[PDB]
RNA sequence: CAACCAUCAAGCCCUGGGCUUGUGUUGGGGACCCGCGGCUGCUCGCGGGCCCUGAAAAGCAGUGGCGGGCUCGCUGGCGGGUGCCAGCCGUAAAACCC
């Protein structure tokens, strides 16, 4: 219902384009921790997969 | 404030609460009696039953006029009937 | 649709305090000198959202003017996913007059008596087709864009 | 980039068939109301006391 | 001048002929109207076709009246596309669809007596069908003398 | 005291009943 | 602006009214009342916006068009038939002596040359009727209460009574008295 | 002509969808 | 009318009914809810009356009842639904008090007309009630109201129509119903339950129930002969001058002729 | 967009049980059985029986007229038409209305 933050949407665009390394680096820069970056990439990835299934 | 409350009830559609509001109102269309209590002011106005008898001229004349007259919105048939009694 | 829903909701409006105390006194005097479950419209944000989560609700009505709007943002979506038909009506004031209050945020119909099974189902079908699909084709977009003449000229000059 | 994109209902596209909570329904939802029972009893007390 | 044809289904009882005329004319000019009924017993079968002068006002009426709960009936008012528009869609337009008491007449031709030649024709038909009945009923194991 | 049935039939002054002692 | 709910409601009202009118027309016009002619005062109330031709002509004969109109009438065979025909629009019953006296005294108007003047003067009353045996307003009152041969002329002369609209105050034999003080 | 018919049809639609009162 | 030919025709038709029932259904494929005995049973055999002129008279068209010497009703597992004018509570009180043997067992439901109008105005509801209950009784004060409360699918279509009863001894319904006493009510109800119904159609053709195939041919013959006498003597106008063909017919087979 | 038939009547038999006059019912579909009218005939109507059906839905509208209205002429009168009547009946005509 709420949507995505600007950085979350940026990482979504990066993951859709396939720049996984760039998305991980951007998430780390925005969050400050490798574990948080990995986790956020994980939720965003399942969101992308769920959107693909829904479409 | 009580007509404000009965308008509240009528606008909201609460027929039952409107009925209790008009019960509390004791309106002189069903009532046939005065809407207000004037005993204290009539006491102040007429210190003596002699003065009451003196004003009975206009009182009786005007009430007999109303016994003869038909009813309108301001003067209900019930209150005219009570004047006749 | 608003009028028909209001008709059914009024036929199921909750008991007011005067008549509730009156029926309590009725029962007390009966004890001095046999019923079924009351069916009434359910009101209250938390109560209605729990009812929807438990899928006990048959129809959901939502005020369009809840001045903390976050109280409602998730409610149409949760109704959609749950499956219960939902609609958004004008006036938390009308919700509060359907109930005997000043204002209500959400109104739920869960179960009604036998005589109005038919009209309950007919109202449900009417809403879930004629408002649900109509605002379902176009609800995933962004609104606004009502710029006037002066707005257009100002934007052109900018 | 489209600034303001249409929302995709990835999660709500699937209707959930079943209620969330498995907590058993308490007896009070199928038995009459003891709250009104106690209120009626208090009213009976008041009537007896006049 | 392109007329607009709109088909209205799930008609509540009584919202039929002058009702559609009045309400859709209160929208705008109506050139033709026809609510289809049943020839056996005069009664509408709950659907109708109307023809407005303008397809644009037809579209307006369609979207404003399409999903509309009236007396428990959810009407369906949708624009008949100009591609099909069957030529004989308004053959009985603007005329009564009168309630003809076919049962009453049939009984009354029965109650008028006939002529002797007609009577003997009826006797011949009746005896032929008696013979056919006897033929088909013998296999059951019954034979009627009369 | 005045009686309603006789008043309705038209007793008027005759409708009322007066008792000297309470 | 007027809506399909109103179209449907009006059509069904007309259909049911036509059906009921045909029912009475086919059935024998025999009411469960003694053959004696009675006196009944009838007040019409707005029941349906549109009225069928037979009730419209009956209401034309009874001159009850303007709002809250009432009039006295003879209970006989043809009048009972007309009343049963116009049943939804009229509310009727036996008047009281006090009721008729109060009605005539409070609200009384005379019809002369298509003019509606109040019953202020017995001189006006007699300049109007004069030779039929009426001598005053009380004479008209007694004629109406105890019908005589001049009842039709008296009914024609008296203007239909315009009762005040009440604020909340089929056939019933007696409650018309309560209703007449209610609207009076 | 056509504009007037469109305007009256829009007015009828507005009256049917939102009412006439206020 | 001749009883020997009537009896032999009924014998032959019933025998053909047993053969048709015993004949396996051609797809080599069987049922659950129909044993062969019950399949033979519960099959209506009736008689159709064809006359020579239109039956215009309204109360000739009206449904009537005939006291059949053996009760037309099976009284085995069917349910009868009765319609009441006023105190629903009182008539449930009466059915709960009076008679436990057969009225408990055949009276499935009883509904006040007000409750019927409130609860069953839906076409779905009326169709469901029609399918649910097996035979219907209603009071003469309610018979004329039924055509509007119950739709065509209940009244016009099928012979399963309410039978008039008299809940009349000789207004506030909470105060007191005006009804004739309970044992005599039960007698009237048993007469109605066993009393063959006769509905007349405006045209020259009608059909009257006479029995079920599981009975025996002499019972069928006596029942049909009494039905014939009652119909020819009480209902049909121009008693013997308008009379015509009587066909004895089974469920799905042909009909056997008798002439009058 | 409420409710609003007689929540019992009137007349009868053989006076105690009943009988009689009290018209009223959504529309469809099935590759099911029967009766009567017609069709030279297939078939079509009317009436039944057994099923499916959210108060569901995509032309198939066909049988004769009285009056009334909108008309075309001749002299307010008379004669031919009408996918016209929120009016009637059933083959005639009447009724209604004014």
């Amino acid at each position: 219902v709420a949507g995505l933050a600007p950085y979350e949407r940026r990482v979504i665009e990066l993951l859709r384009n396939g720049k996984d390394k760039r998305a991980r680096k951007f998430s780390k820069k925005k969050l400050g921790t490798f574990g948080r970056a990995k986790r956020k990439c994980e939720e965003l990835q399942r969101i992308i997969a769920e959107s693909r299934r829904a479409h | 404030a009580l007509e404000k409350k009965i308008s509240r009830a009528l606008g909201r559609g609460d027929v039952s609460n409107a009925a209790r509001l008009e019960r509390n109102a004791n309106l002189p269309e069903k009532t046939g009696k005065p809407r207000y209590t004037l005993n204290h002011i009539i006491r102040e106005r007429y210190p003596t039953f002699q003065d009451a008898l003196r004003d009975l001229d206009d009182c009786l004349s005007m009430l007999f006029l109303f016994a003869n007259l038909p009813s309108t919105t301001a003067v209900p048939a019930k209150m005219i009937a009570r004047c006749e009694r | 649709l608003a009028a028909q829903a209001f008709k059914l909701l009024n036929k199921y409006r909750p008991e007011t305090k005067q008549e509730k105390k009156e029926r309590l006194l009725r029962e007390a005097t009966a004890i001095k000198e046999v019923s079924k479950k009351p069916y009434t419209v359910k009101y209250g944000l938390n109560h209605v959202v729990g009812l929807i989560e438990n899928k006990k609700a048959s129809l959901v009505l939502i005020a369009n003017d809840v001045d903390p709007i976050e109280l409602v943002v998730f409610l149409p979506a949760l109704c959609r996913k749950m499956g219960i038909p939902y609609a958004i009506i004008k006036g938390k004031a009308r919700l509060g007059t359907l109930v005997h209050k000043k204002t209500a945020a959400v109104v739920a119909i869960t179960e009604v008596r036998s005589e109005d099974k038919n009209e309950l189902a007919k109202l449900i079908s009417a809403v879930k087709e004629g408002y649900l699909e109509k605002v379902e084709d176009t609800r995933k977009r962004w609104g606004g864009g009502i710029m006037g003449f002066k707005a257009q000229k100002r934007e052109e000059k900018r | 980039e489209d600034p303001y994109p249409d929302t995709v209902e990835w999660f709500t596209s699937v209707e959930e068939k079943m209620p969330l909570s498995a907590a058993p329904e308490p007896k009070r939802r199928f038995i009459p109301s003891k709250n009104e029972a106690k209120q009626i009893m208090k009213l009976v007390r008041a009537i007896r006391e006049g | 001048s392109q007329p607009g044809v709109m088909y209205i289904a799930r008609l509540p009882h009584g919202f039929y002929e002058h009702e559609l005329r009045g309400y859709f004319s209160q929208f705008g000019e109506i050139t033709r109207l026809r609510v289809v009924r049943n020839k056996k017993t005069g009664a509408s079968r709950h659907r109708a076709f109307i023809e407005f002068a303008d397809a644009e006002v037809a579209d307006i009426a369609a979207r404003t009246m399409d999903k509309y709960l009236l007396f428990g009936h959810i009407l369906t008012c949708k624009i008949v596309p100009p591609a099909q528009v069957h030529p004989d869609l308004f053959k009985g337009a603007n005329r009564r669809f009168k309630v003809v008491p076919w049962n009453k007449m049939a009984g009354r031709q029965l109650e008028r007596p006939l002529s002797e030649s007609q009577w003997q024709v009826k006797v011949a038909k009746e005896e032929q069908r008696r013979a056919a009945r006897a033929e088909k009923l013998k296999e059951m194991g019954y034979e009627f003398e009369a | 005291k005045f009686d309603q049935v006789k008043d309705d039939q038209g007793a008027e002054l005759a409708a009322f009943s007066l008792e000297g002692l309470n | 602006f007027k809506r399909a709910e109103k179209y449907v409601k009006e059509y069904r009202e007309q259909e049911r009214e036509k059906i009921r009118l045909a029912r009475i027309a086919k059935q024998q016009g025999s009411f469960h009342i003694p053959a004696e002619a009675k006196l009944v005062f009838v007040i019409r109330i707005k029941g349906i916006n549109k009225i069928p031709p037979k009730p419209r002509k009956i209401l034309q004969l009874l001159r009850l068009r303007q709002i809250n109109n009432g009039v006295f009438v003879k209970v006989t065979k043809a009048t009972a038939e007309m009343i049963k025909i116009v049943e939804p629009w009229v509310a009727y019953g036996y008047p009281n002596l006090k009721s008729v006296r109060e009605l005539i005294y409070k609200r009384g108007y005379g019809k002369v040359n298509g003019q509606r003047i109040p019953l202020t003067d017995n001189a006006i009353i007699e300049e109007n009727l004069g030779k039929y045996g009426i001598i005053c307003i009380e004479d008209l009152i007694h004629e109406i209460f105890t019908v005589g041969p001049n009842f039709k002329q008296a009914a024609n002369f008296l203007w239909p009574f315009k009762l005040s609209n009440p604020n909340g105050g089929g056939n019933r034999e007696e409650h018309i008295n309560a209703l007449i003080r209610a609207m009076n | 002509s056509k504009a007037a018919k469109g305007a009256q049809a829009k007015k009828a639609a507005q009256a049917a969808l939102k009412g006439v009162h206020s | 009318v001749d009883p020997d030919q009537t009896l032999k025709a009924c014998k032959a038709l019933l025998a053909h009914i047993k053969k048709a029932a015993a004949a396996p259904r051609p797809d080599g494929k069987q049922n659950l809810l129909a044993d062969e005995e019950s399949t033979v049973a519960e099959t209506p055999i009736w008689l159709t009356l064809t006359t020579k002129k239109h039956i215009h008279d309204s109360h000739r068209l009206q449904p009537g009842k005939i006291i059949l010497p053996h009760p037309l009703n099976t009284s085995e597992e069917i349910s009868v639904c009765l319609i009441t004018a006023d105190p629903q509570r009182f008539y449930k009180n009466a059915v709960a008090d009076e008679f436990p043997e057969d009225l408990r067992a055949k009276i499935g439901r009883v509904i006040d007309i007000s409750h019927l109008k409130a609860k069953f105005k839906a076409y779905e509801a009326q169709r469901k009630l029609f399918s649910e209950h097996d035979v219907f009784l209603a009071d003469t004060r309610i018979i004329n109201r039924l055509p509007k409360a119950l739709g065509k699918t209940f009244y016009k279509t099928t012979t399963k129509r309410p039978i008039p009863v008299v809940l009349m001894a000789q207004r506030d319904p909470l105060e007191n119903a005006n009804a004739r006493p309970i044992p005599e009510i039960v007698a009237e109800i048993r007469k109605a339950i066993g009393a063959a119904l006769v509905h007349l159609s405006p045209s020259t053709n009608t059909a009257i129930k006479v029995g079920y195939a599981n009975w025996e041919p002499e019972k069928l013959a006596a029942n049909i002969e009494t039905v014939i006498r009652e119909l020819v003597e009480r209902f049909v106008p121009q008693k013997w001058q308008n009379v015509r063909n009587f066909y004895v017919k089974g469920p799905e087979t042909a009909a056997l002729p008798i002439y009058q």
